[PDB]
């Protein structure tokens, strides 16, 4: 998005932040390019001229204007994808009642009682619990007011930002590029959740390359499906964007909630407004308030959903403004926001569709980065899906997902204070796809320091939940 | 240069195979 | 063109049937897949189903009417290309006096004494020496008497149709396809000299791509010009016509008369008459008159001049019909005849102009067999013109002329009784281009039989010219 304002505000967020994650035992061993990211501007790892409090909103370089033309296309891509999803989905996508929002339904999880109000509930010291019932389901008159606003659409917010307390690549931590998570006011996301709520969980229930989305999906009983379907195509292609979400113009975000919010598909009409909002933003970070045209906040209610459909739609719109006679059989994919896998038995030349996509201030690259070119004959046992591979496992003749050794090593490294045992039994679960040999090489460090679940015991309960699916 | 008398104002790529 | 009448007439134009070309020593060693072209319908050599009378004329396809835009689109490329012509020679076009025509000037060979006289003097039992003093360059009271007759535009006459006695592949000589000369009255080529003799020895003096014309070219000296020039460009095309001479259409032909040929580039208003008595020809073989709309009649006095300007125009044509801001720079090309090398910077799809030479009766393909369709990136070194190819010399980084060894072979093969020390003499200065090898095993069949020239002294003979060239030039 275009910075179109930055100014010094007295009210205040933040204070002095330190990382809540500590190495582990393993980090001595696997020696990991990886680290906390930076949470303070007088972290000593910082290299010279990084000021944190600019570097985590440098994706934002501006807004892209798209052509008459390229508008045009981009609304029939956005019609024609739109029109694929409502058929899967259906058009069962009346509003939310407010409980039904608050407590969630079949495919959509209640709202969480005690994470952050945003503002201006974070600055007059209020938590979730003095604005919404979360037991009962029922709001207090503040957000009763903002609804009210909302109705009216006269409703104003500011984003608060907050910086994400993760590992990061070395060479990311010392430039200063830790990311931010944008907290919207809960009367905001209790509102988006009213208007697409039923849509949500419709996408979360129909998962798959049919509406191209893997949101609400389980990698571990998931990845024989798409792993079958993939299996099927010439060539599959993994895609790598630079600042998926920053760099999403304001031309395709108004475009696309336009086309896929429709009345005529049974959404309210204040769906597309809500939608809208999410445009033209100010974003609270400590004393600076920071006014963006164009972008995705990360972090606002479905945030994983819009990026998905947008990806889906950004695929279709260059193919389509590189080659003549493509429709939406013409190829196979699934996204999960900015990750995506593509497949076709079409020789696409995905090199030839980087200017294309950069009409939308889109920057793609091969997710292998053994080289900065896209090539054919790539196999869906070749690409990486949500740091997954896909390998069929001997014993079943299932698609399991195997994380890379690398990946797996660095997650081991870290964990937050008085969590690694919690946190070695969950990632037990990602290891046991990379077989008993890595398995056991991954959690040595840990014996006797820590129960490791038997890579046997694991296997059995993979078998039972794909077998059970 | 020369621009041809019949060409459209698509000028697109065929699918290869 | 299109034959409109053919009818039985008492008097016979009678027709050589027996070939003069017999085989030489190299014959049998050399066994070219190349022979003389049947003069006759019983040559047993012909294919099953081939009428030798029918498949001579076969060319006559049609006389394409041109549309109201294709012809309007025709005459400003032809007044274009006249422009560029005008340009380069200036309009010092004045008529040839008798004398100049029949003696030549600079630029123009003399008219031959002993060729053909046409009709209807052949009938008669008349040389050209009994009608024409060729050492004193006078005319006698029979062609005067036509030469007044063409003055006043009321003059008539006949083709007379030989067939071509000469060596061909074997393919072709099979299918009957024997080429035919159409012989015009010595009257008639005497007074087209005349009219325009001046501006075809200025085209063949300035001879090159500027005029689009290798008119009076000599390949052992001009390649290396020729070369040099299309070694600069990113595509080059060599261009095959099917029947380019018999597929000139009367409204290309009347239309490029009319631009070119006119009395304010400095021409007798008859030079635009005598070209268009062209069109519309009557043809004299055995006890036929042939009546054909179209063409140019193959051997009359301009006839390599009038198709090399006429393929000039046609492809100014095709690309202008094809793209918008075609211009004369756009594009370099050379022709002589149907023969042509076009060049350009540009990648210009040549396969799509297809249909826009088809609108001018006009087959184009590819002169190379790699492939039916038209390629970019080929070089002045890929492409054949005057049947030769460009090679640079590893002597001198001249560009020479080399000719196929399997057409050498088939030159040495045949020759006419008492011509052969002289046509060795002929084919060896086509031959040194080919290198000292390939010299040698060529002319090895003659060893001990006939003088054969030394490949060094035909070799310093042309480094000689090319050079003396380059000298005159500094």
């Amino acid at each position: 998005g275009l910075i179109v304002d930055t100014r010094d505000v007295e009210e205040r967020v933040h204070v002095m932040r330190k990382t809540k994650l500590a190495p582990t035992v393993a980090h001595g061993v696997f020696n990991p390019e990886f680290g906390p990211a930076a949470l303070s501007n007088k972290d000593p790892r910082l290299n010279e001229g990084v000021v944190l409090d600019e570097v985590i909103f440098s994706k934002h370089k501006g807004d892209t204007k798209m052509s008459a033309e390229d508008k045009a296309l981009f609304r029939r891509c956005a019609a024609d994808y739109a029109s694929r999803l409502h058929s899967v989905l259906g058009t069962a996508n009346a509003p939310l009642s407010i409980y039904e929002a608050i407590k969630g339904v079949d495919g959509l999880d209640a709202m969480e009682p005690d994470t952050a109000p945003g503002l201006p509930w974070a600055l007059q010291g209020k938590r979730r619990g003095a604005l919404i019932d979360f037991e009962n389901g029922t709001v207090g008159p503040e957000v009763e007011a903002a609804l009210k606003l909302m109705e009216k659409r006269e409703y104003k917010f500011a984003c608060q930002t907050f910086l994400k307390d993760e590992i990061r690549p070395m060479e990311k931590v010392r430039a200063g590029k830790t990311r931010i998570v944008d907290v919207l006011p809960v009367e905001h996301i209790l509102y988006t959740r009213m208007m697409i709520g039923r849509f949500c969980a419709q996408m979360h229930s129909n998962n798959g390359p049919q509406i191209g989305s893997a949101v609400g999906c389980n990698p571990d009983v998931d990845w024989q499906r798409f792993g079958t379907h993939f299996a099927q195509y010439r060539n599959v292609w993994d895609v790598d964007y630079s600042a998926f979400d920053a760099n999403h113009c304001s031309d395709a975000m108004n475009i696309m909630f336009e086309e896929v919010f429709r009345t005529e598909f049974g959404f309210h009409p204040n769906a597309e407004w809500i939608l809208k909002t999410l445009v033209n933003t100010e974003h609270a970070y400590e004393n600076k308030r920071i006014t963006v045209e164009g972008g995705m906040p990360s972090g606002c209610s479905a945030t994983s959903i819009i990026n998905t459909i947008l990806n889906n739609i950004y695929v279709l719109y260059a193919l389509r403004r590189h080659y003549e006679g493509v429709e939406l059989d013409t190829y196979t994919m699934i996204s999960y926001g900015d990750d995506i896998v593509v497949a076709s038995d079409y020789d696409l030349d995905f090199e030839a569709l980087k200017p294309h996509f950069k009409s939308l201030g889109q920057t793609i690259t091969p997710a292998d980065k053994s080289d900065k070119g896209f090539v054919l004959g790539h196999s869906i046992t070749d690409v990486t899906f949500l740091k997954r591979h896909f390998h069929m496992d001997y014993g079943t003749g299932f698609y399991k997902p195997v994380m890379a050794s690398k990946t797996l090593e660095a997650i081991l490294s870290f964990a937050r204070r008085g969590t690694i045992q919690e946190k070695l039994i969950s990632v037990a679960g990602l290891a046991v796809h990379s077989g008993p040999d890595e398995y056991r090489r991954l959690f040595e460090p840990f014996q006797g320091l820590f129960e490791i679940p038997s890579y046997r015991s694991l296997y059995l309960r993979w078998v039972n939940a794909v077998c059970g699916d | 240069g020369p621009l041809e008398r019949q060409r459209p104002l698509k000028v697109r790529a065929k699918l290869p195979r």
